[PDB]
Order: C-alpha cells, then structure tokens, then sequence
C-alpha cells in the first residue's frame, strides 16, 4: 500500500513490505 | 502541499538557513560582543552585529547533517571467517555475539550520543575463496539466535533447523542477501553508554555489556563437505534508519581497546595516542 | 539584580551575591513521571519536601595543585536524610537535581573551575586491558573523589582530567550542562538537571545517571596562599519518587 | 520427586519455632522452578516477556485443618528474605485457610524497563515468591499431621511476550525414525 | 458472606474466612490533618503506600498459662521500614491504624481473647510509690511485653492483667475500641482507629497515642495441646504523615 | 477504515493489551484473592485487586503471538540426500513419505493443538557438493506423488513425465524453489493427535499414521550422469499460512522418538529426560 | 603541554615592549589547533564547509586585573600578519576586560567559493587569526603577575558542512576485541 | 487483482495468483 | 514519485529515486 498525492504531480510514496522497520530513510523536519 | 514537501527532498532543500542581512556601523552601550561564558551559554551574537556585512541570500542546506543522514549509512560490524584446514566438521559453523563495538568507523559516530533509538538495515558480503582450485555450490546459512534461544554445537545440530528463529540462506551466485529489523531494546532507547552494574558487589560487571545483550549470530555452509576446502569470509554491514538521538557527547580521542568498554592504552608520550599535532609554539600558525 | 540567587527547596534556601545565571540541562525542568511514560504499576511514594531538600557534602580544598573532583549521583546522596532511606528501601527510583557549587575567594585571587553534569559517564581504567572500573571506586558517596591521589588497586579507575576519565577531550565536556566558576566574576554555578535515562524509573543502587564533574582549568593563584579556599557542592533532589518497597538494602 | 506427582506438592505441618519458611522460587517466567508450566514453556519461545502474574495456591488438608500464611513478593535489587519480617516489608497476602481452598497473589510488573528477558539474565532478574507461617498449621485430635498444599501459575491482563525465538527446554539428539 | 474479608493497604492485602465484623474506632475513620486544626507551619510529608502498609509483628504463643500481652503505638513498628525511618528523621507525626490481629485454632479447641485498643494508656508501677514506669519498659518495639514474665527491676511497671495495668478494672475495657477473638467464632480481629490526641501531630519517639491489650479471658483449651497455637498482628498505618525534618534521632 | 485497519498492521498494533487503572485502599468483605480451584476456572483477579496500583498506559501489543505469527515461519521438515557414490542409476533419485513428524522444532509447535487447518509454504534449499571437483550443470526435479499415484523406481520410469502431477524443476545457480499447498485433508482439520485406529483388531494401526497419508516427494537429478561424482542434499522448509488451530495441550516434555507416535524413552535417572532442573530444596532459589 | 589542562590556556601578563603577539592560527575550522574541537571534530566527517565562525575569549586574572587586546581575523591571500598594526588592517575587534569576562570575535565568511575544503588544502585555505596587546596587562601591588585566557569556538546562523566522509582524527590499527 | 482503498492513502491489496493458498500470511482479529 | 499527464495519453513521468541526480536526461529547450 503507498499514499497518492495529487497536484499534476502525483507522489506515490509506496510501502512494500508489512512492517514499519522495513521502509527507507525517514523525512527530516 | 504535501507535494511541495516531495520536490524539496528530492531538491535536498528542507532545513535551509538564514540569510545575512545588511548592517550598518553602530555606537551604543549595548554590547553584544561581550558576554559571560561562565553562564554555560554560548554567545548568540552574529556577524551582522560585529562587521558591516551586506544582504546575502543563502542557498545552503541542513539535510545532510541530520541525523538520519549522519548515522545512515552503511558501515562494517563484522567479518566472519569459516576457513576450512583440515577438520569440514569443526570447521564450517562459527557464532558471534552481537555487538556495534568491534568496528571503530561506525562505533565512534554511534558514540557521540549517549541514547539513540533506530531500526537496522543489516547487508551481508560473502566472499568465498579457491585454496586448491574450485568453489563449487556454495549454499551459506546465516541464523539469529536471540538470548535464550539454542545455540548449535556442531554443524548437523538440531537448532539449525530454525523452527523459529530467523534464518536467510545464501546462495552463491546470487544477489547479497539483505533485511531489517525493528528497533530491538527492552528499553525505550540504546545506550550507547551505561554507567551501572549489574550487581552491587566488587565483581559485578560494569558498562554496557550490562544492557546491551544482541543475541548470537551463528552461521555455517549448508554444502556438505567438497573436495576443495575454501575460506569463506562474510561481512556483516549495518544501516540505521527512522533514527532518534539524545545528549550529544565528545568524540572518542583516542584508539578504542576493547568491546563494551570505555576503557584505553596510553604510551609515554601521549601526544602519540591523541589526533593532537604538536604546536611548535604559540604563534606558529 | 542578575547577579543574585536564591534557590529554595524544601526547608533549605540558598542564596548567593554574584552568580551567572543558572542553566536547566537540556531545556527540560524536572518533572514527576506521568502515565503514558511509566511501566511499573504500583502507587509511587513522593517524599515532597522530605526529600527534595538541599543537601551539603563534605568540602573539599582547592590548591595550587588540583587536579579535580567528581561525584555520581545518586550515589552521592546515599546517605542524606529521608532520600538516602528511601533509595535503599525500594527497587526503583527517579528524580531530577538542583546542583549548587561554592566557592568564594577574594577580588584578587584568579582561578577557574570548570562544573559540569554528565549523563551516564561510563569510566575507563587505563592499561588494564578488559577490566573495568570497580563498583566500590564509582560509588564513593559523598566524599567524591580528589583526582590525582588514590592507591593503584587493579579496579581503579582513569585519573586523567584531560581525558575526561573516560577517553575524550576536556575542551568538548562543554556539550553536556556545565557552569564555569571564574573567581573574578562569580562565585557560584547552578545547575538544574532533570531525569534522563531510557527507562523511566531505575534501580538507584546499580545506576549512576549523572555525573558532577569540577576541573580546575586555571590554576590558583593569590598573594595570600596560607588562606584556604575550599569548594562546597550543595544538592537537591526535584520530584523524587521511589516504587517497589521492602527491605533495605545493604550494599558491600 | 520428580518423576513422581510429589514434586506437586508442598507439605505443611505444625511447627515448633514461629515464622518459619515454606518455600522460595524466582518469580522469573522462565526461570526453573517454573519453566515447565504451560505459561514458562510459552514464554520459553519468545525474547521479551512483560505483565503481571498471578499465583494460585489450594489448601489440600482436611476441613478441619486451619492455617495462616504469608505469601510475599520480593521486587529486585536486594537478597531474597532472610526471615518473615524482612519478607513481609514486600508485596504480599496473608492466606486465611477457610471455606473457600484457594488464595492469589499478584506479583505486579515492577521494572525499571518494559520488558524483561524471558532467559535466567540477572539485569532483567524480576525478584522471588517466599511462604512463610503467619500462625500455624492446627488440627484438632485424630487428624492427619501434615497437608499438601498446590501450586498454580498464569498471566494478568498486562501479560504479553515479544520476538519468537526456538525453545531450550526441548530438544532433538538423534534422528526421529518411522 | 458477611464473616469474609479482605483487607487491602499499599502493597498489601490481608484476608480471613472467619471475622466478627470490623470496628471503627469511635465511629471516625482517620483522615489527613486539616489547615483549620493545623498548628506547624511546613508542608508535611505524606508517605503513602510506602508507609501506609502492613507490617506484621513477631508472633507470640498462647498457651494455658498465659496472661496477656501489649504493645504500644507507634513505638512497635519504629524499626518497620519507611513509617519507622520517618518517625525517628521527623520532630513530628500523625497517623491513624488498622490492626488485624490474627489467632486460628481448630472447631474443637476454645479460649477467648479480649483485644483492645487503648488512647493515653499510662501503665502504672506497683508498690513502689511515686516512681513511674521507665522509658525503656514501655518502648518494648515488636517484641511488646508478655504479661508474667519480666525480671523485677524498680521502673518496671504494673503486671497485673485484672486491673488493666493502671488501676481500673478489667472488665470495663470494652468502653474502649474492641473486639472478642472467640476460637469457636471467629479466628481475627479487625480494628481501625483513627488518630487521637489533644493536639493535631506529636513527637512519635517521646509520645505513644495507642497500645494494643490482648488478654486472654478464658483459658486455652483443648485434647491436642502439643500443637502450638500463635497470636500474630499486622499494623497498617493510615494517613500517615510527619513534619519538622532533620537528622535521624537515636534513643537509647 | 480499511486504511486505518491497515496502519495498524504495519506498527503491528491490531491486538492492544488493557491498561492498569488506578486503584485504592479497600476494606470490605467481597474477597477477590480468595477463591476455589476445584472449580475449573482460574481466578479472574487482576492487580488493581491486590495492591493500590498507579494508572498506566499500556502499549504492548498481542499481534506476534497470534496463531498466524506462532506457526507461520519456515522451518526445515526433511533433509533429502542423493550420494552418487557406485552407481548413478541407483543412486541419483529417492523418495520420501511425507509428514511433519520428523524434526523436533517444528513438530513441537504444532502439537500444542489438537487439530489444525492451514495452507502451506514449502520452500526449498538444494546444496551441491562436489566430491570429486566440478558439480557440472545440476538441474533437478522435485515430483509430488499424491497417494495412489504410481512411484518411480528408476530414474527413468514413466512416472518422471509427471503427465498430472506437480512437479518443480530447479537448476542449480537459480533462486531457491518455493511453491504454495491448499489445506489438504478429507477432513476439516488436520489430525495433530488420533486416539484411533484403522480397525478393531490387535493388529490395526494407532494413531495418526492412520490420518495424515500425504503421499510421496520423489526426486531426482535430471541431468544424466557425470564424470565427477556430487551429493546433492536437498532441504525442505515448511510454512503454515491462514492457520486456524483448536484445543491446545501441554507441550512435548521428553524427546521424539518415531513419527505418528507419542511414544517416549526412559532412563533409570527420570530427571535427566526432562527439561525440569533438580532444586536442592524448597527454598534454595 | 598536551596531556595537560594548560594545553587550554594562554598566558598573559605586564609587557616590556608594546604591541606584543599573544598567539597566532589557521581560521581553518578542520587545520589544527582547532581540529579536535567539537565543530572541528564535526567538520571532519564531511568535505565542505561554509558560512561564520564565532571565536570566544574569557579573561582568567583578579578582579583587579586589567587589559586591552586586539584580536584580528586576516582574509587570505596574504601572509599572516608580522605585527600589530599590520594585522589591525583586516577584521579585528579591541577587547576590553571589564565585568564581563568574555568576548566574541566573528570570523565573517570571506571567500571566493561558497564552499570550502575542510581538509588542509592551500586554494581553500580561509586565513588567520592573531591576538595583540592593545594596550598591556596592569595589575595593582600584591596581585598575580600572570593570568590565564581560555578560547572558544561555535559556528553562526549560517555555518554549514556538506557531503559525508570518514574522518582521519581517529583510528582502529588493531582488533578490538571482547 | 487487487482491493484498492483511499482516505489520500491508498492501501493497494495485491493478490498476484489465482489460488487464495497463494497468498501472504492473514490478518489478524 | 512521478507527474502524470492527461489528453487519452497519459505521460508517467516517473521518478524512482529521492535525488535529483539520479534521474535521466533532461528536456531541452
Ligand atoms: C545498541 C545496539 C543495537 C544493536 C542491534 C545490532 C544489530 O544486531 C543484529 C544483527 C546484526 C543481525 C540480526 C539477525 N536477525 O536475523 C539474522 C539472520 F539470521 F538472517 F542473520 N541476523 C539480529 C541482530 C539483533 O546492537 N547494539
Ligand atoms: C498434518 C499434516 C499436513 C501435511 C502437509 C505437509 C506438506 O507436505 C507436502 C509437501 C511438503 C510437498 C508437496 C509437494 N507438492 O508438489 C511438490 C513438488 F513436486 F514440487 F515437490 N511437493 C505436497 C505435500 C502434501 O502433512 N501432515
Ligand atoms: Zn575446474
């Protein structure tokens, strides 16, 4: 599952595995 | 816009800094060039207030000095050796007890904090090595072995059946193998140092071994025993990520000695044992 | 006038005529544990004012030749008043600290002490290979330890000031909450540490969470060296809270 | 006892010295006198453990067997008791023998961290469980001079384990045959 | 089931199959101090469930020749954890208590014991005139004294169980708090009082508000005396709370 | 929310553990810790019943000992072995008669339930190991034979056609072969215990040898023989997914000693056959 | 001095000749005086560095101690500076000991790039910084003829380091073992 | 096929075969 | 992320790392 953003220019920021420890480098800020 | 937000990580643009403003030439009784250091405050005065400076518009970024970036990265922990002399039975499995202390590269970042809580990105090299010609089908095993779990004794053992632990078997050939695991502490975060014991007597034990018990790495090659011994080497490389810190600390000065342990050598020249150079004299630039 | 204190905690007040402002580690003023930080589950007790009292360890003199002093808390309290009982008495404990260092000369004597908390400053022992730092040289109660004098048992630990005692360089302990007492400015430094740890609650026994480090890094000096000029460290606990009662514990 | 249906059992009878102890165990999930109970054995397949437990214990005498005990919980970072008083100053139940055969005792999570090693690990070492007499085991004439006593063990609502792991207390040595 | 109860203080609970109900002493269950009857002016110091707990005393042998014993409040649990360290760092305290006595037999044994709670029970000293009873004797701590067995020393006082130690007749106790523990009955007694005094908190070391009588009115008996029968008692202290902090104060 | 179910499961905090509430000092006759074990039922008390507890918030979550997390990760359930030692017809195919009965850690786990139902992962780890030097170019085939199919007894039988039944081809330098298996019993669940035999006879068979018939794996290497002899040691990993599992039991306390069966050895010192450690006495912690 | 706390110190005291040099160094945040500071250990995990540097001095004599010192920052492309008046010409500030024991000189950026190595490297090389007596250091009778100064270094709003690398002031030349 | 959700975070729920036997391991409650 | 594009012809213009230097060549003009 992966959260689509829309403005157009969508972010399709996909998760492929189930667990959290799994996704890449975090967002700063 | 959460798209606005996207265009500056791939820009590298989300921490910027302030810009310089123009100042001009001043005389009052307000003095901000001087201060008290013994307050424990640093001076927050800027160059706008010491020199006459000009409007400059700074393009600079903070994100590679977050902190994300600076301990994301992989770095060795380990290097596994299975050598094979003259005994494939004792030869072919070996254990590590866990640990981020052996490799000074990345223990010293860890170290410049005194808490830090991450999830870890754990990447395997395996080489293997021809002593007398060929390799054949090499098949590695690699199995985590938390404490308490069974750990093998010889390399036909029951534990390596890993009915529930995990394992990932590598195959020769093919891609690195590769996996993450959560942040793993019974505690809210690691600590990178401990100043407690586990006991309240003249031999209990000091430190960080204290808290930081990882668990075995035990590994061995699946392949029964070949013609041809070979010497299989695996590097271990570890990545932090969704990483926290706390209570920056100062740099390790000098060589690490041991596992767990602040502890050091000093020679008789201890300007040897520091990254200190030695100033012919105070004005010798 | 900024330069004037007064601190009270308790029944006790402290007061001073030439400090230089006071420094709350990491921004964070002490507070008592709330209930979606906590893990333990029974009642905590809260001493209040019984506990969260200033408190005075012995002085200690500072010469020409100082090499330095440190203490470790809580370990330094355990034997002050209803805190001390209440460490001893329970498994675990929390509380932050209202660190108070004096030390008065005159207007010409020069010298420059260096006060600073250290959040779990772990010891080294030096050319000993393994072996580390006993638990009766880290916890050496109110009586700290004077850098530069101690008899080499095995267990002893670094004595080296400009190696923090623990492998790195002095000039960077200022990371950490620090204070300077410059004898030409101020005559005390202060010092609010609130609890940091990566549990919430801790055995006060086995764990030493902070560390009062005071190095001399400007000598002594005076025209008038036959007069003493000692340094006393006054300490209060804040939101002191003690949870799983029994027996008291004896320790060595 | 073991291999017998003893190794169950306590014994209890009328003492002649007050306050004298009955038994002392670590309160350790997975440490062993309990490691082989159904909870223990569980427990022995995971890293982490944390919660509270509760321990049952039933009166086995005749109905006209009266007793009172001191059940108490010892928290970590001291010795377990020497002696009753020194028990008592823990968490602990006086057991009242009557109508109703079986007694409870929580041992609440006490813990300077969340989780504790279900492993014997001394830093996540949880504390002990001691009996002592708080009166004495009484019967009147004619009756047996000595009663059994159960011993039960569960988890709280507050129970959970964490990170599976393969179990020490089983093994395999050899192959398992048609 | 209204002879069941349980009985829960801090870290403790008590229960028992067999009571006879529970009585407040005076109808008045013990409270805090409150700032209309106050008189010392510092914040106290309120333990909670680290002082507010069960602390069982050493248990005593009741046999056919028996004739009583008794403690005093709160000097019997001055060496009980937390509640004893604070009554000796303190000038003052305050407290009220739940007393759980504790005495099973069996449906064919028989004895009544009287177990009374008495305010102000100034023991007196017999044949010896205007000599009164040491400090020493009336502090007995957990031990409490056996009625008919001391070594006759002057300041020792009165053993006489009929007349209540002081003069006064025994069977007119029950216009104190009490309770019967009657073997064929009950095997408990359950007794909360609260905290009486002519001012609201007092030194807990030179001042002692309750004693514990328990006097056995009719004779233990039974076809199986070989098998000891104890009396134990649990004391939990309610409310409690101390002021005027200072060093620890040792008697004696 | 189907989103906000799925939030949940990547924190893995679908199944969240009650809080502890804060509780009094109490005095009445209603007596939670008293109770009766003869009834059956365990006393339901909780530590707000015993001790004045403080409120806490807990974060703890169930969701890894499930059933699905418990019996859902791979371990090893057979080990084949083709040893080309005399005779490549002869020896370079095998057959193996299915069951979970024949390594301990996985065995163990499942008996914990009197039955079970689920899907099946099987994933495969083949390791060629050359005795003589080269492996050459190995390529097997991995063949289920569902019972009542017909075996293969050369290495060139008919059967190898696998006109109908499943077979994997795997050669050697590929990934590892992986395959999923529907629930599949004539019955609703899986027996993990029988208390019944194939007939009322003193010869009839106990047990769930009388239940669990899962037919045959027959394997062979498929390319035809080489110079340089290898043995080629294949080990099958087993996975249970959509697990559903009923009537739990105590856990094996002696070790196996045959598949189907609960059969069991004795020494002459018990204690040394169980995992229970001899205590010096009742109060020697 | 290394291997002391006087490493940290500089002494001043009562001039026979006027305009002395009290000390000279590279403004180089990672060059080495100033290499194993704190921003100077942080410099040396990256390769490139920009923006201000703030340099803090704390007077260390008697209360009755006075002093006036010139503390100058030279731009590069020149040597640096042989005397006070030829260091004067560039970015100074004329420090005055008073109730306040500390002063701040701000090293402005000043370079052609908008970065810099943070190497030793000639072509990025940022300048100087010396200190001078203003005027001299003058004491009343029956006080210390000598007096410490310590310094102290920070980056401004502006400072920043770009593109990671592994740092040269620490080592591993053996196995660290458990 | 696959079940596709929103709210915007799009959970995609991707079955890549035809057999329910094939799929990942199940959800929990 | 990528920027999609309507007309129908849709143009995903895909993006598949988190810097910039990673991604092809540029449009001219
Ligand atoms: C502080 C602190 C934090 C940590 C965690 C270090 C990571 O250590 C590991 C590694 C390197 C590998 C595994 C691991 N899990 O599974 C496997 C394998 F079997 F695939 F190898 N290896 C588990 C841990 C805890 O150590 N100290
Ligand atoms: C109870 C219970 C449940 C089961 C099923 C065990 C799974 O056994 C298998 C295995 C391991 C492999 C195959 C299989 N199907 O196809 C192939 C191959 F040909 F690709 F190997 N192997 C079929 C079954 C029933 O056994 N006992
Ligand atoms: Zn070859």
């Amino acid at each position: 599952g992966a959260q689509v953003s829309r403005q157009s220019i969508n972010y399709f920021n996909i998760n492929y595995f189930k667990d959290a420890a799994s996704s890449g480098a975090s967002r700063l800020d | 816009n959460p798209v606005e937000r996207y265009v500056d990580e791939v820009l590298n643009e989300v921490l910027v800094v302030p810009n310089i403003n123009q100042s001009h030439p001043t005389t009052s009784n307000a003095a901000p060039v001087l201060d008290a250091a013994e307050t424990g405050h640093t001076n927050k005065i800027q160059p706008e207030d010491t020199i006459e400076t000009r409007y400059v518009q700074s393009s600079q970024t903070l994100d590679e000095m977050s902190v994300e970036s600076f301990l994301g990265r992989s770095g060795c922990i380990h290097e596994s050796v299975l050598d094979i002399v003259d005994n494939y039975n004792d030869q072919s499995f070996t254990k590590w007890n866990i640990n981020l202390q052996e490799m000074a590269q990345i223990r010293r970042k860890f170290e410049m904090f005194t808490y830090a809580r991450f999830d870890s990105e754990i990447t395997m090299v395996p080489s293997v090595a021809a002593k007398d010609g060929h390799i054949g089908h090499i098949v590695m095993q690699y199995m985590y072995v938390p404490p308490g779990a069974p750990i093998p004794t010889t390399r036909d053992d029951y534990a390596w059946q890993s009915g529930t632990n995990a394992s990932v078997f590598w195959q020769h050939g093919q891609p690195f193998p590769r996996f993450s695991l959560p942040f793993l502490s019974i505690a809210s975060a690691y600590y990178m140092f401990y100043d407690g014991y586990d006991g309240d007597t003249y031999k209990s034990r000091y430190g960080t071994v204290v808290t930081n018990d990882m668990g075995t790495l035990c590994s061995r090659i699946v392949t029964s025993e070949q013609l041809h011994k070979v010497k299989v080497v695996t590097r271990i490389y570890h990545k932090a990520k969704h990483t926290k810190a706390w209570c920056p600390r100062p740099p390790r000065a000098v060589q690490y000695s041991h596992t767990h342990t602040t502890n050091y050598k000093l020679s008789s020249e201890v300007h040897n044992d520091v990254a200190i150079r030695p100033r012919t004299n105070l004005t010798t630039v | 006038s900024d330069r004037i204190i007064q601190i009270t905690r308790g029944d006790s007040t402290i007061t001073s005529q030439d400090v230089a402002n006071a420094v709350v580690g990491y921004g964070v003023w002490p507070h008592y544990l709330t209930p979606q930080d906590a893990t333990a589950i029974d009642k905590p007790t809260q001493p209040d004012t019984s506990s969260n009292r200033f408190y005075t360890l012995d002085s200690k003199m500072w010469n020409s030749t100082s090499k330095g002093w440190w203490w470790k808390l809580p370990d330094a309290l355990k034997d002050m008043g209803i805190f001390g009982e209440n460490m001893f008495y329970h498994f675990l404990g929390r509380s932050g600290y209202t660190v108070h260092v004096q030390c008065n000369a005159s207007k010409f004597h020069q010298g420059t002490l260096l006060v600073v908390m250290i959040p779990e400053h772990q010891l080294a022992t030096v050319n000993k290979g393994n072996v580390n730092a006993g638990y009766k040289y880290t916890h050496p109660g109110e009586a700290g330890r004077e850098v530069g004098t101690q008899v080499e048992n095995e267990k002893q630990p670094s004595d080296d000031n400009w190696l923090n005692f623990d492998g790195t360089l002095l000039g960077n302990l200022l990371i950490f909450p620090h204070q300077f007492i410059n004898l030409r400015s101020n005559n005390s430094a202060t010092l609010i540490v609130p609890y940091v740890n990566a549990v919430p609650m801790d055995s006060m026994v086995r764990h030493n969470n902070w560390s009062l480090v005071i190095i001399p890094v400007c000598q002594l000096q005076s025209n008038n060296i036959s007069n003493i000029v000692p340094i006393t460290v006054s300490i209060s606990p804040m939101c002191a809270e003690f949870s799983g009662a029994r027996a008291k514990t004896v320790v060595q | 006892n073991i291999g017998n249906v003893s190794m169950y059992t306590v014994t209890l009878s009328p003492q002649t010295k007050l306050a004298e102890e009955i038994f002392a165990i670590k309160v350790d999930i997975a440490s062993h006198p309990l490691a082989t109970t159904l909870i223990g054995e569980i427990a022995s397949y995971f890293t982490h453990w944390t919660g509270s437990l509760r321990f049952s214990f039933m009166f086995c005498g005749t109905a006209n067997t009266t007793l009172k005990v001191l059940l108490a919980y010892t928290p970590p970072g001291i010795g377990k008791p020497r002696s009753r008083k020194e028990a008592m100053l823990g968490t602990h139940v006086v057991w009242d023998v009557g109508l109703q055969s079986t007694v409870s005792l929580v041992v609440p999570w006490i813990s300077a961290s969340q989780y504790r090693f279900t492993t014997p690990d001394t830093y996540s070492s949880a504390g002990y469980i001691t009996c002592w007499y708080q009166t004495n085991f009484v019967v009147p004439p004619n009756t047996p001079n000595t009663a059994e006593m159960l011993c039960f063990v569960s988890g709280c609502k507050d129970f959970c384990l964490r990170m599976a792991r393969d179990t020490d207390l089983h093994k395999q040595t050899g192959p398992i045959t048609q």
